[PDB]
């Protein structure tokens, strides 16, 4: 349903307000969306291996 | 991991470190405290920030991808369209999970590298004045100040 | 303008989702709204007089 | 202050207490620190919570209030509607601000009272064993422990 | 208490003292008993009687007020009548119950005031002839009679 | 009253006070006279000016309000007009005399409070250098001049 929201991306499921490179929402896009990928998790590590020494 | 410092010769990481990813813990007569080695932590943060930027930069933002209808005597051209859309989405999903597994291994290897580089710079600096105990811990033979512990952080330490 | 939102109170300016006793938004109300009052501030104190002694 | 404790004989509050609205600061040989008086803090909190409840509960929630139309030969009934709505809005705005003003004055006087009654309880406890120095502070003559300092918080303190 | 005498330094009230709201419990070798302080009791009774008369007199008696009929084409003037009757009933209930909540506190604070005013009046007679022992109880130094107990009631006993 | 100075242990006020609502009387060998306590007078005046402004400013100026005519078949809307105008006038009379009694009560306690706050502040300065003699009057042991009297006025005189 239409609402007075405004976003750089639209898909059939809803609008996407993100700066993440990939998305798994819907392949059909309108305007500047993230690239569609079928994966359920694409999480990169930035820190090191957590071993609390507990 | 691949360098035997993280989960290796140092048994576990310290939750009392918050200042940085690699750091030391002194046990002077002046007391104790966790103090990060800034140069190794910041150089690692630059290496991680550059990889994080790079993998986001290399994909270019997906412009308007709109579905195309084909009539009852164009089902070959629908099967060309569907094969093209599927085959690109296959390759792009494979590229995304490839670089996730590969670079997450390389990240843990890179941090494990930086912890052995932190240990070997202290071993080559403290030399004949200290021995290994807990694999990481260096008992001094002369007992020097928290100023002299800072001299091992910055990597000066003027005594053989 | 009408949107797919739901609230216990409506006024001509907008819907009010509050548990505060008073409001100063608009006199015309629909449903379970706070009491309309012309005041710009009805802040009551619960703590003591703040003197940091800086 | 209406009791001369807040901004009076005690010049200002301490930012080092976070545990309550009233507390004490000790100066034992075992160290220093802030510690709330639980009883006066809870009695003030329950008093002020019942005040917050009372001013919200005693006025009822507003139901649907909607303005009515009046034609060219009903302008007396329009002016009846207008002066009813305006005159009700006057008395609700009148009672709202006067209740806020009176209860804000009262709240500060009630806190000033709770600092007075707390100071005077410690005076009735310590008595001959300490003198008024800083107007709020009591120098002990027998120099008792952290346990005896806590015995002044709960307010037993078994020594003449 | 706002003055810290009722439920404060004096722990509780006496069921054996029935002659007034305040007074003193004498203890002598001649015998023990209760005796009201007529001055503080009567000034409190006059102050509370004028206070109770004030709010009764101030709410004038309601004259004849009945329901009005309206036909099928008079629903706006019926709902103006309803808005007027309900809005007056809101403000009269609200003002009555707030006045009760407020005045009930001012009465209890006034009684707590009269106990501290009576206590400090006896303290300013027994300066160096007695010491405080029970938080309300003054034990004498020279052990004076029932005449001396009555002298402390009536505003005399000007001993050092 | 509620604090026990005004008509309390300081039995009456001085007609020799003309510079302020509070102050001290001279009894030194340099001669008798009166000098107003400016800080207690000004803080009382600022509190009184704020409540005087608050009660005047809060209810706005009454704009044009005139009588309305009603014909022989408009007796219901005439008695609605009368019920509204009388009912609002009941509330405005009731609200005016509520605030007048309550603010006059609180004003006399506030002034009675300011005599406590000034009396205790001088007693905490004098301490062991002067006794109590006239309930207000504090006789000096060592004796001192009019400049040493002025030191007790201005908030100095810090002698055990």
């Amino acid at each position: 349903s239409m609402h007075e929201c405004n976003t750089k991306c639209q898909t059939p499921l809803g609008a996407i307000n993100s700066s993440l490179p990939y998305q798994n929402i819907h392949p059909v896009t309108i305007g500047e969306c993230p690239k569609y990928v079928r994966s359920a998790k694409l999480r990169m590590v930035t820190g090191l291996r957590n071993i609390p020494a507990r | 991991g691949l360098f035997g410092a993280i989960a290796g010769f140092i048994e576990g990481g310290w939750t009392g470190m918050i200042d940085g990813w690699y750091g030391y813990h002194h046990q002077n007569e002046q007391g104790s405290g966790y103090a990060a080695d800034q140069k190794s932590t910041q150089n690692a943060i630059n290496g991680i920030t550059n990889k994080v930027n790079s993998v986001i930069e290399k994909m270019n933002i997906q412009f308007t991808a709109v579905g195309k209808e084909f009539n009852k005597l164009e089902k070959r051209m629908e099967n060309l369209n569907n094969k093209v859309d599927d085959g690109f989405l296959d390759i792009w999903t494979y590229n995304a999970e490839l670089l996730v597994l590969l670079e997450n291994e390389r990240t843990l290897d890179f941090h494990d590298s930086n912890v052995k580089n932190l240990y070997e710079k202290v071993k080559s600096q403290l030399k004949n004045n200290a021995k290994e105990i807990g694999n990481g811990c260096f008992e001094f033979y002369h007992k020097c100040d928290n100023e002299c512990m800072e001299s091992v952080r910055n990597g000066t330490y003027d005594y053989p």
